[PDB]
Order: C-alpha cells, then sequence, then structure tokens
RNA sequence: CCUACUUCACAAAGCGCCUUCUAAAUGAUAUCAUCUCAACUUAAUACCCACACCCAAGAACAGGGUU
C-alpha cells in the first residue's frame, strides 16, 4: 500500500453521502460548499476548487474540471483528512 | 495535497486568464511581462516541452507610450513578396491603422523563436478599449501590476499635496509675466 | 538634511525596519520552544530531508530509492545513517542548518538495495579528415539504496 | 502571499522556520451556481490551438510512438 | 506679480507677491535648487518645481530672475520640455500619442529607416544627456539610448 | 469585346471598338524679435462569397447548363 491512495485501494461511489453521515456522527453541521478558487470557466479547460466548510470554517478543499466533480473530489479529500489516511501521514514502522 | 491523481494534475498544469491594463505603459515591458507569462516562466513547473503557457488579455492597448520620440522614430517594415512590395511605416501609422498591433508585433518578438511561438501569441488577446467581450471577463483571475509607475499632472494633485510641497523662491514683486 | 517630497527624494523601495534584537530573540527562543513542543509530542506527519550524499544532495523521504554511481563498499542489505543531513521539514516547520544539522538532532537510515552497473554507454571520438576515429564501451558501477527512516529529536 | 515565522537556535547553528498552512476564509469565497476544415477550425479556436496540431500524421510517425511508455508514480 | 489691466485706459498693478518659505535647510546658496538639497534629485516627474519655474503659458522664466545657476537652469529647461510633450501640463495651454521622456520636439525626427549594422546602430535617443548626474538609485545606470 | 471594317465565319483575332479615379499665425528661453530637434492651434473604394449529354468551361481534374 506504499504509494497508493485511499480510494485507490477503497473504491467508493457518491463520498458526499458517506462524508455527511460521517459528519452526522461526529456531530458536526452538514458542510457548505463554495467556489473557492477558478480559471477559465467558460472555457474547454475550466478549473475550479470547491471547498468544503464546516461552521465558518473549511474542512477541505479540491480542484476539478468541473464544479461537480471538484465538489466529489474535495469531498474524498475531507474523507481522507478525517479518517487519518491522508497523503501527509506518519509511514509505516518496520 | 492529499487530492488524486488526476485532480493533482490537472490542478497543477492548468492555465490561468491573466488581465494587464496597457494604458501609459510602453509595448516593451507589457511584452516582458506578457511572454514571460505566455512561455509559462513564470511556473515552477516550466518546461518547453510541456506547454505550460497561459492566457493574456491586454487591454486599453491604444493608449500605451513609447519612452521618447519613438512614435516618429521606430518603423515596422515588411515585404510582401511582389517586386517592390517593401512597406516601412512609422509606430505612428501602425498605431493609427491598427492600434493593436505595436504590443502584438513587441510580444512576438520577445517570444522565442522555434515552432511554439504561434500557439502562444494565439493565447494571447488583445482588445484596444476598454471594452473586454464577456465570454473572456468570465474567465481572468489575476490582474497583473503596471510595470511603469503612471505620472500624474496638475489636475489629479490634491490641495494637501501642493500645500505639503513647499515652494521655494521670492518672485520680484514687479515682474509682468 | 531636508528635502521635499519629491520623485528621486525617497527611495522607491519600500523602507522597512528591522526589529532590535531584543524582543527578537524573545520572539526566536519562543518559536524554538514551540518547535520543540511540536517535534516532542508529534506534531509531523512523515518528513523530507536534503541529505548530502556522495557528491550531490537529494531530496529524501522515507520509502524510497535512490541511484548512486560509484561502488559503495558494503554489500548488500546492511543499514547506513546518513550523516550530512542539511534540511529536515514536515508539513508545518522546517530545520536547516549552517550548513548542517546535528548528528543528535536527524536521523536518516538507509539500506543497500542492490549493485549493479550502468548500461553500457558509447564514448566516440572522431576529427574529420584526420582519420580521427576512436570508441569505448563503458559500465559504470552504481548501488541503489532504499531510505528507510526519517526521524527526529527534541534537542533545540 | 507572507507569513512565516523564522528564528535561529540559541548556540546558533540551525535555522528553525514555522509555517502553517493559510486557510480560504468563509468571506472570501463564491456560492456555487446551479467538414474536415471547418473542423481544425472549431477545434482551433475552441482549445486556442494552431490548426497545425490537428492534422494526423503518416503511419511512420504512428508506429514509433510507444504503446506501453514507463509509468512513475 | 504685476498685470498690465487694459480697458481706453491701460494700466499695471502689483498683485499678490510671493517670498521665500521660511526654512531652506541648506542655506547660504546661490539658487533655490541649491538651497533646498534638489542639487541632483528632481525629474521630469515632478511638475510641482515646475509648475513653480514657468510662464502661465508654458514659457520659462530667464535665470536673472529665478537665481538658478546654470546646470540646473538647463536641467530646468530640459525638464520642461520632457514635462509639456509628456502631457503634465494642462493648464498652462496658448489660449493624439502618448508620450515620456521625449528629448527632441515630436514634430521634427525623421524615422531611422535604415538603423545600421551592429556596431555602427543609429540609436533612438530617450531622456536627456543634461538629467545624467542624478542619483542613482538603480543598480544599472540610466540607459539614454535605446 | 465582336455591332460594323479587316484576316474571316456556329468562332478566334487587329489594323477595329470601349473604359481607365510639408505650410501658416501666436510665442518664451533671450519679456523686442524668432516657422518651435520650445510648449501648443490650424491646414481605399470596389471585385470575389449558397450516371450520362451539351458548353461561350476545359490539357487531365475542376466549372456552368440539362425545365
Amino acid at each position: 500500500m506504499t504509494g497508493k491512495e485511499l480510494f485507490e485501494m477503497w473504491k467508493i461511489i457518491n463520498p458526499m453521502g458517506l462524508l455527511v453521515e460521517e459528519l452526522k456522527k461526529r456531530n458536526v453541521s452538514a458542510p457548505e460548499s463554495r467556489l473557492t478558487r477558478q480559471s477559465g470557466g467558460t472555457t474547454a479547460l475550466p478549473l475550479y476548487f470547491v471547498g468544503l466548510y464546516c461552521d465558518k470554517k473549511l474542512i477541505a478543499e479540491g480542484p476539478g474540471e468541473t464544479v461537480l466533480v471538484a465538489e466529489e473530489e474535495a469531498a474524498r479529500v475531507a474523507l481522507r483528512k478525517l479518517y487519518g489516511f491522508t497523503e501527509n501521514r506518519r509511514p509505516w514502522n518496520y | 495535497s492529499s487530492f488524486s491523481r488526476a485532480p493533482q494534475q490537472w490542478a497543477t498544469f492548468a492555465r490561468i486568464w491573466y488581465l494587464l491594463d496597457g494604458k501609459m505603459q510602453p509595448p516593451g515591458k507589457l511584452a516582458a511581462m506578457a511572454s514571460i507569462r505566455l512561455q509559462g516562466l513564470h511556473k515552477p513547473v516550466y518546461h518547453a516541452l510541456s506547454d505550460c503557457g497561459d492566457h493574456v488579455v491586454i487591454m486599453n492597448t491604444r493608449h500605451i507610450a513609447f519612452s521618447g520620440n519613438k512614435w516618429e522614430q521606430k518603423v515596422y517594415s515588411s515585404h510582401t513578396g511582389y517586386p517592390g512590395g517593401f512597406r516601412q511605416v512609422t509606430a505612428a501609422q501602425l498605431h493609427l491603422r491598427d492600434p493593436v498591433a505595436i504590443v502584438k508585433l513587441a510580444i512576438y518578438g520577445m517570444l522565442p523563436k522555434n515552432l511554439h511561438r504561434r500557439t502562444m501569441m494565439e493565447r494571447l488577446h488583445l482588445f484596444p478599449d476598454e471594452y473586454i467581450p464577456e465570454d473572456i471577463l468570465k474567465n481572468l483571475v489575476e490582474e497583473l501590476p503596471q510595470p511603469r509607475k503612471i505620472p500624474k499632472r496638475l489636475d489629479e494633485y490634491t490641495q494637501e499635496e501642493i500645500d505639503a510641497f513647499p515652494r521655494l523662491w521670492t518672485p520680484p514683486e514687479d515682474y509682468r509675466l | 538634511g531636508y528635502v521635499p517630497k519629491t520623485s528621486l527624494s525617497s527611495p522607491p523601495w519600500p523602507e522597512v525596519v528591522l526589529p532590535d534584537p531584543v524582543e527578537e530573540t524573545r520572539h526566536h527562543a519562543e518559536v524554538v520552544k514551540k518547535v520543540n513542543e511540536m517535534i516532542v509530542t508529534g506534531q509531523y506527519g512523515r518528513l523530507f530531508a536534503v541529505v548530502h550524499f556522495a557528491s550531490r544532495q537529494w531530496k529524501v523521504t522515507s520509502e524510497d530509492l535512490i541511484l548512486i554511481g560509484n561502488e559503495l563498499d558494503l554489500a548488500c542489505g546492511e543499514r547506513i545513517r546518513l550523516e550530512k543531513v542539511l534540511l529536515v521539514g514536515a508539513d508545518n516547520f522546517t530545520l536547516l542548518g549552517k550548513p548542517l544539522l546535528g548528528k543528535d538532532l536527524v536521523r536518516v537510515e538507509a539500506t543497500v538495495i542492490e549493485k549493479t552497473e550502468s548500461w553500457p554507454r558509447i564514448i566516440m571520438r572522431f576529427r574529420k579528415r584526420k582519420n580521427f576515429k576512436k570508441k569505448r564501451i563503458v559500465t559504470t558501477p552504481q548501488t541503489v539504496l532504499r531510505i528507510n527512516s526519517i526521524e527526529i529529536a527534541p534537542c533545540l | 502571499n507572507c507569513n512565516v515565522e523564522l528564528a535561529l537556535t540559541s548556540d546558533g547553528r540551525t535555522i528553525v522556520c514555522y509555517h502553517p498552512s493559510v486557510d480560504i476564509p468563509y468571506e472570501h469565497t463564491k456560492p456555487i451556481p446551479r467538414e474536415e476544415g471547418p473542423m481544425i477550425e472549431q477545434l482551433s479556436k475552441m482549445f486556442f490551438t494552431t490548426k497545425h496540431r490537428w492534422y494526423p500524421h503518416g503511419r511512420y510517425h504512428r508506429c514509433r510512438k510507444n504503446l506501453n511508455p514507463p509509468k512513475d508514480r | 506679480f504685476r498685470e498690465v489691466v487694459e480697458t481706453t485706459i491701460i494700466e499695471g498693478r502689483i498683485t499678490a507677491t510671493p517670498k521665500e518659505s521660511p526654512n531652506p535647510p541648506n542655506p547660504s546658496g546661490q539658487c533655490p535648487i541649491c538651497r533646498w538639497n534638489l542639487k541632483h534629485k528632481y525629474n521630469y516627474d515632478d511638475v510641482l518645481l515646475l509648475s513653480q519655474f514657468i510662464r502661465p503659458h508654458g514659457g520659462m522664466l530667464p535665470r536673472k530672475i529665478t537665481g538658478l545657476c546654470q546646470e540646473e537652469h538647463r536641467k530646468i529647461e530640459e525638464c520642461v520640455k520632457m514635462a509639456h510633450r509628456a502631457g503634465l501640463l494642462p493648464n498652462h495651454r496658448p489660449r493624439q500619442l502618448n508620450r515620456y521622456l521625449t528629448r527632441w520636439a515630436p514634430g521634427s525626427v525623421k524615422p531611422i529607416y535604415k538603423k545600421g549594422p551592429r556596431w555602427n546602430r543609429v540609436r533612438m535617443p530617450v531622456g536627456s544627456p543634461l538629467l545624467r548626474d542624478n542619483v542613482c538609485y538603480s543598480r544599472t545606470p540610466w540607459k539614454l539610448y535605446h
């Protein structure tokens, strides 16, 4: 599992529902999805950074080529941060 | 960090749209900023094969300003292939027949002289007035700072500025002006 | 001594004042203390480290591989404490030396994966009309190292 | 963008830099809104590239292109 | 100053004559420029000085009136030309291409139809050699010819 | 371009015919004056653009007509 990200191993569909259920478990309010940064909105190669927020402050943000994909992948990023299986985590101790 | 592979690559290699004011600026400094942005040389990811250039929208390009007498002294030359078709026109005549061509030729000069120059030049959009089409105004991100410090006239001086400036000398009491 | 507000009077660069070293060394002491708490409490994820191995600096993290163009005089599978670490950072802080970090502060430890040689490389010389044509085939020895661990100590 | 905290250590041999990430404020965000020649011309104008990129190549170039290139990461 | 008011009765009337500012930081000079530490500290930008040293119709006053030294009187002359042609003096009229740093009058400059080879290239003059002695806050010096 | 003339005759031609669109005041530096490498003010249109048979279209291919 070295070099493999979470959802290249545990494949899921609709991470937004799993995320809102998880924050329901943590007794945190449902996230607000806000379009933080965007470039080339009307062209064939856009970019959108969508940030998931919880009570005035963001839990995560993620990029994408459209707002739906960006929201979905930001949901995946927030699931990674909540589960602690981040790209920044401590490596395995052998 | 912690993105998936395809969105992380898409975020790294996406191209951005930069607005560039062009009033009271020289065409050369605008061309420097524009060509640095068009080659992708303003990006740490840069490589000449990767084609990581950006879009530059230089507006108000009919109010550029050559430093010096260049408006009567810089000449743009071309030659239609037919015998006797050598056309030399000053910067004034070229700025009157087409008020876009000066900055375009400057940028075309500053770009590297390879086959990517035409695609880089097609990424760039020039507009002569304050008017920009709506389909481009929906894509801009950063308004680049103007390289030349714009000077200001007597009219744009406030009272406090000329009062804070001390006035220097005795005029003779009897002088006609 | 006095020059009025004029274009060449004041410098174009913005005026900046450096703080006097008293409260600046107080600020430095609290920052070093608080980073030391982050180190001792495990407030780091994985660490990266710029490490001056054989003749060149490598941006080394854990779990990864390096190719080195010489015999290292070690059989395969022995571990190594790479001295001359010269930058070590995490998600929130870095520690860079002058020009190195102390051996009590950073432990970077690697394993010798393999001892190969390079692909056969061509050295061909040719001066024209002088009949000058020489050809040599070289294969340079190489060792590949697996960086295992980059751990840090709370000594600041 | 500029906010980090530098500090020389006590004996003055190492430089400790501290740099947390700046999170985007909620107030700085927007809500989510809810033939053959003409083909080359349309694609060129839509992707802001020249026409020359879109014409195909001969079989010799199609065969030298590596089909299973080495993939890293 | 004084004004010649005519209406036929014609008279000359003295009205509203200024004086020195209350303190010069470096007195005992010969010119106001030398007296206010502006010997090498102005440009074509600052139309405060250049507004002081001119008639209300864009002309200058003679050196016998303003008391300037020859060097900075010529400097103020060239800066008047450079500031008028750059469009910085819009209220000093007698009664469109943007410029700045224009040394020569734009009506009498011939275009460089044949610039020479690399060792004899006819350059375009930018700025003026009177302002050569300014204070150099730039790492590389002024290029007066482009 | 072929109505006439001429070589000549389902037409091509000419000798034939038709068409061709730097300068004035004002003015400072140098209070007069001074055209000012001083400031100002004033004195390209058009043309072109959606099988097969015959052809004023044509080397082939193309092009026009086939009611």
